[PDB]
DNA sequence: GATCATATTGTCCAGACAGT
DNA sequence: ACTGTCTGGACTGGTCGGCGCTATGATC
RNA sequence: UUUUUUUUUUUUUUUUUUUUGCGCCGACC
């Protein structure tokens, strides 16, 4: 199963969080966002919404529940 | 093992079987394969020596339905069906060779 | 909520492996509803005798269900052959079913006593030689459609049933023996009123709903037809899904009418604890109610799939069987004597903290059908009693002269060649009338056939399917002797309208027992229409006739009744037949019966709650009990909560 | 760059997006970002400088059908990136349809709305008696808006 | 090993029409 | 106002019998 | 040394009587 972090909204397959090292990950999330370039327009839009998102390219989630 | 396990013979077998059973060849052709006539000894040989034309049966193909002079020794001049198949469904002559 | 079912299961497994010898080979231990299931690889060592199983059940205080491991399972054909060879030929086995998922074989036999054994040793022998846990049910002498359908539904949905049972067992044993801080009783319906009964038992840990029913008299008004869904406690229980279980006292629309409505809107997902006769009769009654509502043109309350879901969520309990339905509540059922499968609900909350007995509809005098209600309990503190006949002047006539008058009226009618038409309920008084008629005809008094039309045949078949729930006389006749009173050749069933027309047109005398006491539907109306002009015939009323019904019009003495004909014109029915009324066959307890039950109950309850009756009747009964015995009595209204402890 | 739409099989947008992302990572495709909202079914958004890059990225995948010949303005997909509760935007008194949950395919009337617990209380319109039920905000769909 | 959404978008005659 | 071009359509009735064809890929 | 709220009775039972379509091929008149 794939779970998303509650802090940086990063989806990872292991317990450790490779972005902020948070131990609270949520198994329920929607609207998967894939970031390949940091300077992307949608990455910039997500940055002003969630400050911790789009710091490192990879999978991301819009909301955590 | 990786290559062998990725091959499904069922698709090819079913495609060939369906085409040979229904008679509908790929490309829109129909009637390619028909059930063998087993009424008597003559019907089976006639069906095995049958030649058909791709032209439509409803259209009058006056130039194509009539017996041609080049059919001597290749197409039987008398054995033709009655109706829309007259002149379009032919039979091989006894001396004909392909 | 937090649960400790895993720790309890681990402790139980440790106790088992401490007590059970190692050669048994215990593999898995789990909970299936209110009983414990143990899987072993060597059933021979586990159950060489019943003493080990009895000791395990006594120590664990659970119902032990030993099943073989699924890996060691005989082929179904070899298993069937071995079961047939082991069972004596006297027990006629009809159907044998197997469950591949869990070790269990269902055996349908005409004589389940021989299959079970004198002390259960035959079941152990079968499950040892065949490695299949046996479950024995009775094949009725008369085929029943409802029971066959229920068994087929249960067999075809084995996976869902097993999942539901496992979930129920996990929810029941979420924690060990817990002492409740307080016990609360609230009545969502049936308090100071008749119909739409609903009783909620609330503790600090578990919630229990008792006889969730519907009202038919006030069906036009939604505020009185259904129990109070606006109660804050009931809303909190339903919204959070905290309802542990639902128990139905007996199969009647005022006690089980609203049950499929909860499953229609997915408001409930737990188990239902009724006796098998109660389950079958309530399914039949709910189906009939849905069909009637559909035929009347109104919107049906629920759907047959909801009744199927009710069947799939029903756990069957026998009389005197103690089962754990909650972490702090223990439930047992005792005979009530009202109808077939009628049970008095006894709740044992805590480890001796409190005891509640909800009698519901019951009878305390011996009858031709069922034994009198059980008045002895291991412990009793609060008693909930019906007050249908709680008035001071309410005194039903005794049974013997009422049945003598019925017999003499029927004999007089048959002497002149007339026909006897007896409108009756689907269940209850009809079977008692058939038993009385069979007793009268067994000595050669009457030879005319007795015709049952409508649901009478189905109810009779359901009654035959469960002879152990009947009275001691019928039980002795069926078991000790080879004579079945219900299997008399005089009882005939009419299949279609052609048979009914032949019966009506026949000049030979006959007795017809229809299925509509008020002549408001069914074959009763047709029989009355086709037999009214004949002066030799007679009609006997054995139940109260409500105002506005045809039966009340005939009973009052109307010689002619205008009705709508088939062509749309008014038709006149000339009632030249004799009219008789014998209301001595009511299954409800009399006021004298209620007083005798209060006086003779053991132990004496601390308080008595009077429900299920009119407000003045309930108040009169409570005042009479308080003045005669000194016990504190209350007659609360709806939405009233009483803190018992 | 520019937002482009890729038509994919309904209910399997996340897997197609993941395969496209993996292919772009492995083969160094000039793909900027990929957005696949859960509410949108059968369509995903890929940010690329030109549609040729999208066409080259989505080819070779059975589940990527075609790329829509057009460019989406950023204001159209701006609201998708913003995080808003599903309960928000609902007012009591209107009629909603429950897409998922135990009450699938049932119409209900909204009674109570609270954004703290992200839950909405509704009453079934087909029930003969009002029984309020608690359901998730994302499970319901607004049929009509009245009061 | 069982289920669940989804599953792609033959020539000739007569009437209407751009072209000069 | 003529003239070549594009497009739509209907393709004789009945009867006999036979011969196939009416899911699939991906989790849980 | 101080303002602006109101008050009472009429609707009944625990429930009921029969393979469609698609296309192909052969053939008769
Ligand atoms: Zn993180
Ligand atoms: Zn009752």
């Amino acid at each position: 199963k794939e779970r998303a972090c509650r802090h940086c909204h990063y989806i990872t397959t292991e317990d450790r969080c490779p972005v902020c090292g948070s131990r609270d990950l949520s198994d329920d999330w929607f609207d998967l966002v894939i970031v390949l370039d940091v300077e992307s327009r949608i990455a910039k839009k997500l940055r002003e919404s969630i400050p911790e998102a789009a710091k490192v390219p990879g999978k991301y989630a819009i909301r955590v529940r | 093992r990786f290559v062998r396990n990725s091959i499904r013979p069922d698709v090819l077998s079913e495609r060939i079987e369906h085409a040979l059973a229904t008679g509908s060849w790929p490309g829109g052709r129909t009637g390619v394969s028909q059930l063998l006539d087993r009424t008597n000894y003559m019907s089976t040989l006639s069906h095995l020596r049958r030649v058909t034309s791709p032209l439509s049966r409803d259209q009058p193909h006056f130039e194509a339905r009539d017996l041609h002079g080049t059919h001597w020794g290749r197409i039987c001049p008398t054995e033709t069906p009655e109706g829309p198949n007259c002149g379009l469904v032919k039979n091989l002559a006894l001396m004909s060779q392909i | 909520r937090e649960t400790f079912v895993d720790d309890i299961l681990k402790e139980i497994r440790e106790i088992i492996v401490q007590m059970v010898p190692r050669e048994a080979g215990i593999t898995d231990v789990e909970f299936e509803g209110p009983e414990l299931v143990i899987y072993v690889k060597n059933p021979e060592a586990m159950m060489k005798d019943g003493e080990l199983i009895k000791n395990l059940a006594k120590v664990l205080k659970k119902r032990i269900s030993v099943r073989p491991d699924p890996d060691i399972l005989l082929p179904p054909e070899k298993a069937e052959e071995l079961i047939k060879q082991l069972v004596p030929p006297e027990a006629e086995i009809t159907n044998i079913s197997f469950d591949p998922s869990v070790g269990e074989v269902l055996i349908e036999a005409r004589k389940p006593g021989l299959v079970i054994g004198k002390n259960g040793e035959t079941l152990r022998l079968i499950t040892q030689k065949v490695h299949w846990a046996p479950r024995v049910v009775r094949t009725p002498p008369i085929q029943s459609q409802t029971i066959y359908s229920i068994r087929s539904i249960l067999q075809t949905e084995s996976k869902d049933r097993r999942k539901f049972l496992r979930q129920v067992g996990r929810n029941i044993y979420r924690k060990s023996e817990y002492k409740s801080r307080w016990i609360r009783i609230t009545g969502l319906g049936g308090f100071r009123e008749v119909g739409r009964s609903a009783l909620l038992v609330q503790t600090d840990e578990s919630y229990v709903l008792v006889d969730f029913g519907v009202n038919i008299a006030a069906l036009k008004d939604p505020t009185k037809a259904y129990p109070h869904f606006d109660a804050p406690e009931f809303r909190y229980v339903l919204d959070e899904g905290l309802l542990d279980a639902i128990i139905i006292t007996h199969a009647a629309l005022d006690h089980s009418g609203m049950l499929p409505y909860l499953f229609r809107y997915k408001l409930f997902d737990g188990p239902i604890y009724t006796t098998p006769p109660t389950r079958d009769l309530m399914t039949l009654l709910q189906q009939d109610f849905i069909e009637i509502q559909h035929m009347n043109g109104v919107e049906p309350l629920y759907r047959p799939k909801d009744i199927k879901e009710v069947i799939k969520h029903t756990i069957t309990l026998d009389y005197g069987e103690v089962r754990d339905i909650a972490p702090d509540i223990r439930l047992t059922l005792h005979n009530a004597g009202h109808i077939l499968g009628s049970s008095i609900v006894h709740l044992h909350i805590g480890n001796g903290l409190h005891n509640i007995a909800i009698t519901g509809d019951f009878k305390f005098i011996p009858t031709r059908l069922f034994e009198p209600a059980v008045s002895r309990f291991p412990r009793l503190e609060t008693l909930v009693m019906e007050s249908t006949y709680g008035g001071s002047n309410d005194y039903q006539m005794p049974r013997e002269e009422a049945e003598k008058r019925l017999i003499e009226v029927i004999h007089q009618t048959l002497k002149r060649g007339g026909k006897v038409l007896i409108p009756a309920m689907a269940v209850g008084r009809a079977q008692e009338i058939m038993m009385v008629l069979e007793e009268y005809a067994r000595v050669g008094g009457i030879e005319v056939p007795i015709y049952l039309d409508g649901m009478i045949w189905e109810a009779t078949a359901i009654h035959t399917a469960y002879p152990e729930y009947l009275s001691k006389h019928i039980r002795e006749q069926i078991f000790h002797e080879g004579y079945n009173p219900f299997l008399n050749p005089i009882f005939k069933s009419v299949a279609n309208s052609r048979e009914r027309q032949d019966i009506i047109d026949s000049g030979e005398p006959a007795i017809i027992i229809a299925t509509s006491g008020m002549l408001v539907g069914g074959p009763s109306v047709e029989y009355f229409k086709q037999l009214a002009p004949d002066p030799k015939n007679s009609i006997i009323f054995v139940s109260y006739q409500a105002e506005g019904t045809l039966g009340r019009q005939v009973q009052r003495g109307l010689r002619e009744i205008p009705i709508v004909g088939e062509d749309g014109r008014t038709e006149v029915i000339n009632v030249n037949m004799e009219v008789h009324t014998i209301d001595g066959f009511s299954g409800a307890a009399d006021r004298r019966e209620l007083m005798s039950y209060v006086a003779r109950v053991r132990p004496r309850p601390e308080r008595i709650i009077t429900v299920h009756g009119e407000a003045h009747k309930c108040l009169d009964l409570s005042s009479s009990i308080h003045k005669k015995f000194g016990i504190s009595t209350r007659a609360p209204n709806n939405l009233d909560a009483i803190r018992l402890k | 760059g520019k937002i482009f739409t890729v038509s994919v099989t309904v209910g399997q947008e996340t897997t197609t997006a993941n395969l496209i992302y993996s292919k772009a990572k492995t083969y160094n495709l000039p793909l900027y970002a990929i957005l696949s909202p859960s509410k949108v079914k059968g369509y995903i958004f890929i940010e690329a400088p030109n549609k040729s890059a999208v066409e080259e990225a989505i080819r070779g995948i059975r589940h990527a059908k075609r790329v829509l010949p057009g460019e989406i303005p950023f204001s159209e997909i701006e609201h998708f990136l913003e995080e808003k509760p599903a309960v928000s935007g609902f007012e009591p008194g209107d009629i909603v349809e429950l897409i998922a949950g135990p009450f699938k395919g049932e119409k209900a009337k909204v009674v109570r709305v609270d954004e703290s617990k992200d839950e909405i209380v509704v009453e079934l319109v087909s029930s003969v008696v009002p029984i309020p039920v608690t359901v998730r905000g994302e499970y319901v769909r607004l049929i009509s808006k009245r009061q």
